RNA sequence: CUCGAUGUUGGAUCAGGACAUCCCGAUGGUGCAGCCGCUAUUAAAGGUUCGUUUGUUCAACGAUUAAAGUCCUACGUGAUCUGAGUUCAGACCGGAGUAAUCCAGGUCGGUUUCUAUCUACUUUCAAAUUCCUCCCUGUACGAAAGGACAAGAGAAAUAAGGCCUACUUCACAAAGCGCCUUCCCCCGUAAAUGAUAUCAUCUCAACUUAGUAUUAUACCCACACCCACCCAAGAACAGGGUUUGU
RNA sequence: CUCUUACUUUUAACCAGUGAAAUUGACCUGCCCGUGAAGAGGCGGGCAUAACACAGCAAGACGAGAAGACCCUAUGGAGCUUU
RNA sequence: CUGAACUCCUCACACCCAAUUGGACCAAUCUAUCACCCUAUAGAAGAACUAAUGUUAGUAUAAGUAACAUGAAAACAUUCUC
RNA sequence: GUAAAUUUAACUGUUAGUCCAAAGAGGAACAGCUCUUUGGACACUAGGAAAAAACCUUGUAGAGAGAGUAAAAAAUUUAACA
């Protein structure tokens, strides 16, 4: 019975581990976990947490690039919010439309 | 607590203890060598030493005769005490008996001792002998002694 | 008061096999020089003591034959004399218990 | 359960598929009774299926042995030395076809828990993370609160 | 110290439950959906 | 691998010789330390308020009565200083404590019964081994060179001292003797319950509080008697007459120190500091020092006039 | 510099540290101020200890924590240091620490009466 | 919850805890002169008696005490005790019933098991409380009668920890009825200076004093001679001594 | 009894021989507060915590023992009395 | 932002309610006929045990625990103590 | 908008009930109290409210080292005056 129910916990614990590892990597670049994940989505980067945790460990230069991209998109959000609509959309804020 | 309690608690009480010790002492006087439990031999050894002192007072000392009459349950041994054992130790002030531990008793594994009156006619016990003066250690110490004596006379 | 639960073999092995429960090795065993049999340093050799007792018992049986009854203890000293020996000047006036064997080497005449 | 059984890492036999794919199944040994009812489905597999299956797999030597037996069995042997015995007792011809095809596709490695659903010998291209990966250097490598040129 | 008599969440004397900020926001979020449902059911 | 003792392998001739040899060396070593002030003593500083000097180790000889000039009877315990020497000095820095310490040892014991590490320590000091070593917290100005002998006249009549020793060991004892519990009635029905503890706790807590008084080993622990007055000092035999009783059995070793009681603070202005040096002393002290209120043995009979 | 930690509010007087010797009457409660003067590292040590996971690894982690009340650090520990972490709280400047440029830059907000005994 | 049993009063033994404080400490008020009281704030370190009748808890009474506190702990505690009571089987009285029997009644009598498996515990080693006597003093106070406080001095009781010189039980020793030692604080308030509010104001204003302990110090601290023997050490083990191993 | 103390014997503890009984779901069998079929070694939050004997103790394991004898129920019994 | 066994995603799908009720399979045994290193189709039945203070037997736990026993010396003759 | 419904045939079990919201009754506008009514939950899953039958979220079943969500954290600080 324990073996059966553990399949739920295995999935839960794995994702918790990825978030802890992603959180650690993000803090090394001065970014909080919610800021990285949220802004990557707004760039249409759909990398999941498993891959993001793997990149932090084995591809640290790519991860810094992703952290930089999220940081850039985050600052574009602030500029837009502060403006009254006069400003055009940020370069990285433009969304690719599909049909 | 039993601080300074010099006597053991054996037998069925104080009277029985004396009777137990008296029987051992009577056997010792007759045979001059007996084996018994170590604790009981150790207890009796003091009485066996003092009995000789009473024997040295002589058979004309009425107190000595009463002491010997009580402690020797076989009356033929009273002449032996005054005329055989006590004269043998005329030139000693003590150390009339020797007590040595022997292997544990077979049945109950009781610690055992052999006790005898010194100077008996029986085959001698295999007494523990100290190492010879000719051993390596004893010779090195003899040299050290010789040297010190030579330096003092100078 | 009764045992509320059975004690497991794991618990029992810890109690039984604890070093306190084990038999301690003895470091005071040495060879006897006279006979070669083992002895403890503070205890008389069993083999040698038995030999002495056997001779003592034989002499005591001879003393009994001379006494020939109870309450017949002598008033003089005693000397054991073996075959081929005669009383010395110092053995005069002493009851002579004769043994029908050669004097044991360990038994020294005095 | 996982704790009650052995496990291994995902792997291949001689880096199979890297330069070329080599079928790991090397030998098949059938034991089909002539008269046993349990072997009815195995006899029908030997009449129409085994010959066509051998044409497709010329690297597998199939040994059909007809002898009295209460339980017909197929024994699969692989290049890595693994031996697997699977009963075909009372199985239909279609069931046996499926089983035999499965044996052909397997590598021969132990069918036990696989710790990871992937394997790689080169997990890092940019350099595996270490505590100094994202730390900045300091002039003359001075430590915190360290007096220089004293 | 600080016991609740009997069982915590029943009876006369109960453990007080307080409304957190996010509990309020959750309720308001569903109130907005239902308000819009009212509108689309009006035509 | 078999254990050995000092005279195990010695012959009949060598046992007396070895005993005499080691005995004489012990006596010679003790005699060589009788002149501390001629052997490069450490600086002798004057007494200052707040200074703590070393104490002594003494053997408890027994008890004795003495009467004061007002007629009152006071029993005293005789404490003899037997071969007391300073052994080690530890500076305040290395002590690991707020104060420096001076190690004192008392009473000579056989070298054949001490561990090798202890024997080599005493070999370097040039003294025979001591039975008991005690540590005395001292101020820097009170340091004394290791190897200095200490004497009963270190203390003076009128002073107050604390005495620490191991109490008499009574083994495993019941609550009545150990803790003074009342026990239970002798008769009126009591069933196998006369000297028992009774209830040991309440039902609610379902356990026994730490520190609960129960049967167990009684005595044989260190205790200290505070504020004992020094009535008399015998300088010839080096005996200290201390008021009342001290812990431990007769012939045990006791630690004697100056009393720490608030009332007796800063009373060492007139006491020997850092200690009493009989060799340095210009005028030899009389055989007995008496407190002013003590009736001396040869004094006339008391009269209330 | 654990001796120089600062609590917000009145935690020095209000925050109590509770322990029990285990003996009857052994319950002890001390304020943060009392504990700090008794043990200048206890407060930081207790704050860290309570935040670590409540498992058998915690006491091992505490072995890797090195608390010092002042600015003295043993040479061995000083030699193995790698990086200093930024202080979490920005220390506010006292009025006497402001430069005359900063004081001059802040405007005067009101005109006091000339006849007022300030 | 428990009837394939959670033993039911009071007492003995040992007590743990609360403070809504009986006594002892520190304060405000008083229809507080003083001596005694009353009331409130603060304080749980320490303490809180012996007897006659009753099974009693209580209550009454005698003699005391600085005081004879209120409560909780399965109306604390029966694998520690007791069994007078209550609460089986015998019996009597009064009453009820035709009787068998019965009674919130009374009365005499009536078997209290357990070898401890687990948890817990078995030297929280060492700062102590109080009464009385003298003195202050026949002083402050008061018309008188009456009559203190602080300081100081001594002498005791209890508690804790030890001891055997004498006494006593005793007699190589163990004991009390004997002797010896015993050391810090505690916060309720009372007052200055002084703003908000240019007086004033002891201040959840900045601040000053009564007003405080990093509770002080003490104790403990060296350890392959060790087979064996002795011991003031001890259930065993351990510990001390053997330079006292014929 | 105030108020207990000392000694002797038994028991006791250690060595040797012989060798039971109730009991036992499994146990890798701590403390505090809280919780809960309403009194927790096992749950929540804390704290504590190398391992293993021997001797004591009786606060807990709603300890062991006896399918509560009190009480109620059963169209279950039995003894006794009777208009 | 975190957060389910809700929902989506790749593949699969009869595969999480007591009493009770419906259904699909099935261990071993015997018999008929097969089979012939252990089976098949049927027919039968003393046809399946982690629990009844279950019955019998074995062995644990408590436990090497509770408890039990031989007056002394000696030449084993004898004597001594009670 | 949905897919059930009645009838015919053949049966067993259930007929000792708990909390929550609501309308009332009894009690003391006591009870984790007692008695009816309407509904929910429990006696089935999982997440949440600290532990948690009865509150909230959520149900249909397998594998996954994907993903989006549901319920889901407690706030508060005070008396001058002519
Ligand atoms: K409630
Ligand atoms: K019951
Ligand atoms: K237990
Ligand atoms: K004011
Ligand atoms: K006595
Ligand atoms: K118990
Ligand atoms: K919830
Ligand atoms: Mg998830
Ligand atoms: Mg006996
Ligand atoms: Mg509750
Ligand atoms: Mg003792
Ligand atoms: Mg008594
Ligand atoms: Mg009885
Ligand atoms: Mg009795
Ligand atoms: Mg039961
Ligand atoms: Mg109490
Ligand atoms: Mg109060
Ligand atoms: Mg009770
Ligand atoms: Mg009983
Ligand atoms: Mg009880
Ligand atoms: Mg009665
Ligand atoms: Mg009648
Ligand atoms: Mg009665
Ligand atoms: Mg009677
Ligand atoms: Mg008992
Ligand atoms: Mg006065
Ligand atoms: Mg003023
Ligand atoms: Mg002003
Ligand atoms: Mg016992
Ligand atoms: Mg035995
Ligand atoms: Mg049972
Ligand atoms: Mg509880
Ligand atoms: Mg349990
Ligand atoms: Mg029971
Ligand atoms: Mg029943
Ligand atoms: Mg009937
Ligand atoms: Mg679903
Ligand atoms: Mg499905
Ligand atoms: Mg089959
Ligand atoms: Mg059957
Ligand atoms: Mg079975
Ligand atoms: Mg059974
Ligand atoms: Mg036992
Ligand atoms: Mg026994
Ligand atoms: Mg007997
Ligand atoms: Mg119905
Ligand atoms: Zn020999």
């Amino acid at each position: 019975v324990k073996c059966t129910k553990a399949r739920y916990l295995k999935k839960k614990n794995m994702r918790t581990l990825w978030i802890n590892r992603i959180t650690a990597a993000s803090q090394e670049h001065g970014l909080k976990y919610p800021a990285l994940i949220g802004n990557l989505v707004k760039c249409q980067v759909e990398l999941n947490r498993k891959v993001l945790a793997d990149l932090a460990i084995y591809e640290p230069k790519t991860f810094k690039s992703l952290a930089a991209l999220a940081s850039r998109r985050r600052h574009e959000g602030f500029a837009a919010a502060l403006g009254d609509g006069k400003e055009p959309e940020g370069i990285f804020s433009r969304v690719v439309q599909y049909h | 607590i039993s601080h300074g309690r010099v006597f053991r608690r054996m037998g069925l009480g104080p009277e029985s203890r004396i009777h137990l010790l008296r029987n051992l002492l009577t056997g010792l006087v007759r045979h001059e060598r007996i084996e018994a439990p170590w604790a009981r031999v150790d207890e009796m050894r003091g009485y066996a030493e003092k009995l000789i002192d009473y024997g040295k007072l002589g058979d004309t000392n009425e107190r000595a005769m009463r002491m010997a009459d009580f402690w020797l349950t076989e009356k033929d041994l009273i002449p032996k005490l005054f005329q055989v054992l006590a004269p043998r130790y005329k030139d000693q002030t003590g150390g009339y008996t020797r007590m040595l531990q022997i292997p544990n008793r077979s049945l109950d594994r009781a610690k055992m001792a052999v006790i005898e009156y010194k100077g008996n006619c029986l085959p001698p016990l295999p007494l523990p002998r100290r190492d010879s003066h000719l051993t390596l250690l004893n010779q090195l110490l003899q040299g050290l002694r010789q040297d010190l004596r030579q330096s003092q006379e100078a | 008061a009764a045992p509320k639960n059975r004690r497991t073999i794991e618990v029992n092995r810890c109690r039984r096999r604890n070093p306190q429960k084990l038999i301690k090795v003895k470091n005071n065993i040495d060879v006897c020089p006279e006979c070669g049999h083992l002895k403890q340093k503070h205890v008389l050799c069993a083999y040698c003591y038995e030999k002495v007792c056997k001779e003592t018992a034989e002499i005591r049986r001879q003393i009994g034959k001379q006494e020939g009854g109870p309450f017949k203890a002598p008033t003089i000293e005693t000397v054991v004399l073996y075959t081929g020996e005669t009383p010395s000047e110092q053995d005069q006036g002493k009851r002579i218990i004769e043994r029908d064997r050669k004097r044991p080497s360990w038994f020294t005449q005095n | 359960t996982a704790r009650g059984t052995p496990s291994r890492f995902l792997a291949s036999v001689l880096h199979n598929g890297l330069g070329r794919y080599v079928q790991q199944l090397q030998r098949l040994s059938f034991s089909v009774s002539r008269d046993g009812a349990s072997s009815r489905g195995a006899r029908e597999f030997v009449e129409r299926e085994v010959i066509d299956f051998a044409r497709r797999n010329p690297g597998v030597v199939i040994y059909v042995n007809s002898r009295p037996c209460c339980v017909p069995r197929v024994v699969a042997e692989y290049l890595n030395g693994a031996v697997r015995e699977e009963s075909i007792h009372c199985k239909s011809v279609e069931e046996i076809s499926t089983l035999v095809q499965k044996l052909a596709d397997q590598s021969g490695l132990d069918v036990i828990r696989i710790r990871k659903p992937f394997h790689t010998d080169n997990p890092s291209i940019q350099g595996q993370w270490h505590p100094f990966t994202n730390k900045p250097t300091t002039f003359r490598g001075l430590r915190p609160r360290e007096v220089q040129d004293p | 110290r600080g016991r609740i008599p009997g069982r915590q969440w029943i009876g006369k004397h109960r453990r007080p439950r307080f409304v957190s900020l996010r509990a309020k926001q959750n309720m308001i979020r569903r109130l907005e959906i239902e308000a819009e449902n009212h509108y689309w059911l009006s035509m | 691998k078999s254990g050995t003792w000092w005279d195990e392998h010695l012959s009949e001739e060598n046992v007396p010789f070895i005993k005499q040899l080691v005995s004489d060396e012990d006596k010679a070593q003790l005699a060589s330390k009788l002149c501390p002030l001629k052997d490069e003593p450490w600086p002798i500083h004057p007494w200052e308020p707040g200074s703590f000097r070393v104490g002594l180790i003494a053997l408890k000889l027994g008890m004795m009565p003495l009467w004061t000039k007002d007629g009152q009877k006071h029993v005293v315990t005789l404490l003899q200083v037997q071969d007391c020497h300073v052994l080690k000095y530890t500076s305040k820095e290395n002590c690991n404590g707020k104060m420096a310490t001076l190690s004192v040892g008392g009473k000579t014991v056989s070298r054949f019964r001490k561990a090798t590490s202890i024997l080599e320590f005493y070999r370097e000091l040039g003294l025979p081994p001591k039975q008991t070593v005690k540590i005395f917290n001292i101020t820097d100005n009170a340091a004394i060179k290791p190897g200095t002998p200490l004497y009963a006249a270190h203390f003076r009549p009128g002073q107050y001292v604390d005495v620490t020793a191991k109490t008499i060991g009574k083994g495993f004892q019941g609550v009545m003797k150990r803790w003074g519990f009342k026990g239970q009635p002798a008769t009126h029905g009591q069933t196998k319950t006369h000297r028992r503890p009774g209830a040991v706790a309440t039902g609610d807590i379902g356990r026994v509080w730490p520190g609960t008084k129960m049967p167990g080993k009684m005595g044989n622990i260190y205790r200290t008697e505070y504020g004992l007055k020094v009535w008399r000092i015998n300088t010839k035999h080096n005996i200290i007459y201390v008021n009342g009783s001290v812990p431990g059995h007769k012939n045990c070793l006791v630690k004697v120190k100056d009393s720490k009681l608030p009332a007796y603070k800063d009373l060492g202005k007139n006491l020997p500091f850092p200690t009493y040096f009989p060799d340095g002393d210009e005028e030899e002290l009389p055989e007995d020092l008496y407190d002013e209120n003590v009736c001396q043995p040869g004094a006339p009979s008391i009269t209330f006039a | 510099n654990t001796r120089h930690i600062a609590f917000s509010g009145n935690k020095w007087e209000q925050k109590v540290y509770s322990s029990h010797t285990g003996y009857p009457g052994g319950f002890r409660q001390v304020t943060a101020a009392q504990l700090h003067l008794r043990d200048p590292v206890a407060i930081v040590k207790l704050a860290i200890y309570g935040m670590l996971p409540k498992n058998l690894h915690r006491r091992t982690m505490m072995e890797r924590l090195h608390l010092f009340p002042d600015e003295y650090i043993p040479e061995d520990i000083l030699k193995n240091l790698v990086e200093e972490l930024p202080q979490p709280r920005k220390i506010p400047k006292r009025l006497d620490e402001y430069t005359q440029e900063e004081i001059d830059a802040f405007p005067r907000l009101w005109t006091p009466p000339e006849d007022y005994r300030l």
